[PDB]
């Protein structure tokens, strides 16, 4: 059967300005099988109020999913995403970089 | 000004864990409007767009019923397929199905679709003539004969060429403001100096809808996109999309490089100079 | 969902046109049919239309106007054997409930040349 | 609107 | 196609009865209807698959099962005079086929009475017309049989019993005026005192005049 590794992207909805309200996004795409575990992190701790989308897929049958959490960025706060899928020997963590 | 309606369905077996998972999602362009999820509470087809809400009891009752029929057929298929391939009851398996229709600028029927996959690859697909089936292997041939005898393509053709386009047009009008809208991308560039001899230019398309877009890096004719990094167009979360492309340009030649933005909300293809 | 049918008894002479009308309420209906029921017998299917347009196969002609939610049946070259009551049925899906009209009665009177 | 005639494989 | 038995049935209030129905088309969706002059067809019960059963428009007084996909029996446990009507069984393919058409079964005629004293077979008389009279219930199968072989050519009986029932057989004088041909008006009665299901006939020979 087919096995595809997820491509992860952690970005915000709007250009990040410290002190202003924004939305942090972790877009996971191109995976297979469907079972995947995604968490948004702040200073290395689990963020609870995170919303995820209805599982869908692309022309090549690979799945895509979006996770997000409203947030106010600062100069010292660190945010990342943590994804777990059978193609990953160990959970893959992708840090948020405000340029991207 | 083409449009399209699509439905995506996903089935996953839960070995040693009860009934399989079933998800069904409907979309009109890049905008989802309904959903069904076996894990959810209501256990009915639900709205995901504001314009679909004023549809009525008869709509939701019928859509719910029809979505349960698809779940039942899929639930049974998971067992059938494991039979055809003689797989063990120990492993998890996936089935996905998709169908929809595309209408041209005049909103008249253009193309019709119905694909089916098992374990991540094509199993059986209806042909563009909407009268023939393409089987992926010997096992899928069983299904093909079974469906030819059952007169299924006859049924799909009727739906994909009519009802599908009729209802799409209905949604297009009802979602006039949301769907027939077109947003031009807020483009700009950025430069990240790695060192005195290594520079990175990043083209940025943001806040555009629909997601259809093509970004190209070209140096006055140079096919640089062949060596450009492009990320999958991503969702912003408010109905719009974002995407970017970047190349490693050795300091100096960067000002000769120009980016090309292609989107339906732009009259002439933008060319940004650095 | 409900189906409204033509009227009471429709009498037409042998050789004439018998035209029946049908109207439904559920906009999402996908399948449409016409049944013929001979007195003291069971409803027999005579027509099925899955696309809106004119299906003219046999001596029967069926029209479907989804936009107006209207169905038709025109019996050309009427024979007295056609005398039966015609039932209109409509459905949404394979698990949907079939819904018929009250039925419209057709009586094809024969040509007597002299009494 | 959903299709109304799915069939087992 | 769809077969169903019995054809006719008389019962008195309290008697239970099961209307059998079968289909060999490998259909998963079967249903039961009753047809009354003022309402037309009305769904009683229906089943989309084996073991799945649901009530329709007028399920009161009826019972129903579906262990197999081939049969779908309708069971009345204690008959009632209101249950007098024509029962049609029908089937659609369900998830087993793309053909939307629903097929009906032949039908079963049932009648129920509270303090039984009725069920009188008819009294046939030939006059060319025939005449079956005083029968109850309206369960009769009438035919014309010349020289031991039924005819359909000039036969024109009434659509439904007026019980009493009329019928015509109009042939020209040449075949009737032949002394050696015999006509018989046969009437099959469906019944149970002794009014068992019977075959009451009448006759006349081709006169010479
Ligand atoms: C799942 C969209 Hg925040
Ligand atoms: C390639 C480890 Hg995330």
């Amino acid at each position: 059967m087919i096995q595809r590794t997820p491509k992860i992207q952690v970005y915000s909805r709007h250009p990040a300005e410290n002190g202003k309200s924004n939305f942090l996004n972790c877009y996971v795409s191109g995976f297979h099988p469907s079972d995947i575990e995604v968490d948004l992190l702040k200073n290395g701790e689990r963020i609870e109020k995170v919303e995820h989308s209805d599982l869908s897929f692309s022309k090549d049958w690979s799945f895509y999913l979006l996770y997000c959490t409203e947030f106010t960025p600062t100069e010292k706060d660190e945010y990342a995403c943590r994804v777990n899928h059978v193609t990953l020997s160990q959970p893959c963590i992708v840090k948020w970089d405000r340029d991207m | 000004g083409s449009h399209s309606m699509r439905y995506f369905f996903t089935s996953v077996s839960r070995p040693g864990r009860g009934e399989p998972r079933f998800i069904a999602v409907g979309y009109v362009d890049d905008t989802q409007f309904v959903r069904f999820d076996s894990d959810a509470a209501s256990q009915r087809m639900e709205p995901r767009a504001p314009w679909i809400e004023q549809e009525g009891p008869e709509y939701w009752d019928g859509e719910t019923r029809k979505v349960k029929a698809h779940s039942q057929t899929h639930r049974v298929d998971l067992g059938t397929l494991r039979g055809y391939y003689n797989q063990s009851e120990a492993g998890s398996h996936t089935v996905q199905r998709m169908y929809g229709c595309d209408v041209g600028s005049d909103w008249r029927f253009l193309r019709g679709y119905h694909q089916y996959a098992y374990d991540g690859k094509d199993y059986i697909a209806l042909k563009e003539d909407l009268r023939s089936w393409t089987a992926a292997d010997m096992a899928a041939q069983t299904t093909k004969h079974k469906w030819e005898a059952a007169h299924v393509a006859e049924q799909l053709r009727a739906y994909l060429e009519g009802t599908c386009v009729e209802w799409l047009r209905r949604y297009l009008e009802n979602g006039k403001e949301t769907l027939q809208r077109t947003d031009a991308p807020k483009t700009h560039m950025t430069h990240h100096a790695v060192s005195d001899h290594e520079a990175t230019l990043r083209c940025w398309a943001l806040s555009f809808y629909p997601a259809e877009i093509t970004l190209t890096w070209q140096r006055d004719g140079e096919d640089q996109t062949q060596d450009t990094e492009l990320v999958e167009t991503r969702p912003a979360g408010d109905g719009t999309f974002q995407k970017w492309a970047a190349v490693v340009v050795p300091s100096g030649q960067e000002q000769r490089y120009t980016c090309h933005v292609q989107h339906e909300g732009l009259p002439k293809p933008l060319t940004l100079r650095w | 969902k409900e189906v409204e049918q033509n009227s009471g008894p429709l009498s037409v002479p042998e050789g004439a046109i018998a035209s029946l009308n049908c109207t439904y309420s559920d906009r999402g209906s996908q399948s449409f049919f016409w049944y013929r029921q001979y007195s003291g017998k069971s409803p027999e299917l005579i027509m099925s239309i899955y696309s809106n347009g004119d299906k003219e196969d046999g001596r029967f002609t069926a029209q479907l106007n989804k936009a107006s939610q209207y169905v038709s049946l025109l019996i050309r070259d009427s024979q007295p054997s056609d005398s039966a009551t015609y039932l209109c049925a409509v459905t949404t899906d394979s698990w949907g409930k079939l819904q018929f009209g009250a039925g419209t009665q057709v009586v094809v009177t024969p040509d007597i040349q002299n009494p | 609107l959903l299709f109304g005639y799915p069939v087992y494989v | 196609g769809v077969t169903q038995t019995p054809k006719f049935q008389v019962l008195k209030t309290g008697q239970s009865m099961t209307l059998q129905c079968a289909q060999d088309m490998n259909h998963e969706y079967m249903s039961w209807y009753r047809q009354d002059p003022g309402m037309g067809l009305r769904l009683i019960h229906y089943s989309v698959g084996a073991g799945i059963t649901d009530q329709g428009e007028v399920p009161n007084g009826y019972n129903v099962s579906r262990s197999t996909t081939e049969d779908f029996p309708l069971r009345l446990l204690s008959a009632a005079p209101s249950q007098t009507s024509v029962y049609f069984c029908a089937s659609r393919p369900g998830l087993a086929g793309g053909r939307p058409e629903q097929y009906f079964g032949p039908g079963t005629r049932l009648t129920v009475t509270e303090d039984l004293k009725n069920v009188f077979p008819p009294e046939v008389a030939v006059f060319l017309v025939c005449l079956a009279t005083g029968f109850y219930p309206d369960h009769v199968e009438l035919s014309w049989w010349v020289n031991g072989k039924e005819v359909h050519s000039g036969v024109s009986t009434d659509p439904q019993p007026l019980y009493a029932l009329s019928s015509r057989l109009r042939v020209s004088a040449t075949f009737w005026q032949n002394p050696r041909n015999h006509f018989r008006c046969q009437v099959q009665f469906y019944g149970l005192a002794k009014p068992v299901t019977q075959i009451v006939s009448a006759e006349a020979w081709g006169r010479a005049d």
